[PDB]
DNA sequence: CTCCCGGCAAATTGTCCG
DNA sequence: TATAATCGATCTTTGCCGGGAG
């Protein structure tokens, strides 16, 4: 059933337990911005 | 004396401009990386074009 | 002239690199 | 500043362009 209508899937829908693994990568750790910041010392263009 | 003297001279410039171009890689001591020299600093996908100048 | 041989120059990108 | 001492010590991909030798 389709919890927002409560009206049913229209065919039958395959169900069953599966062992899902959360992996390494995490957004909280891969998120970044930068306005301005460090620059290199020969170059003087961002680091990185 | 003088001679040697004078090859090692030409041989210290090549160093300097192109390492490893003619002869042994001159190294740090104690190390197998070949010093960096102008011409490596230039040219490659490391160099000074590819590197900061096509792309920052 | 015509051809191997050697010497030199190349070999994807972001992330990361603890 | 003084016996004499006299020659060193490591090594394992593909495409293009120039050169010497046959």
């Amino acid at each position: 059933y389709d919890g927002r209508t409560g009206e049913p899937i229209e065919g039958p829908i395959v169900v069953g337990q599966m062992f899902i693994m959360k992996l390494y990568h995490m957004v909280e750790d891969k998120m970044h911005a930068r306005s301005t910041g460090p620059y290199s010392l020969i170059t003087q263009q961002p680091l990185g | 004396i003088i001679r040697n003297e004078k090859r090692m001279l030409q041989e210290a410039v090549d160093a300097l401009l192109d390492n490893g171009r003619r002869g042994a890689p001159v190294t740090n001591p104690g190390s197998d990386r070949p010093l960096r020299s102008l011409t490596d600093i230039l040219s490659g996908k490391q160099g000074r074009f590819r590197q900061n100048l096509l792309g920052k």
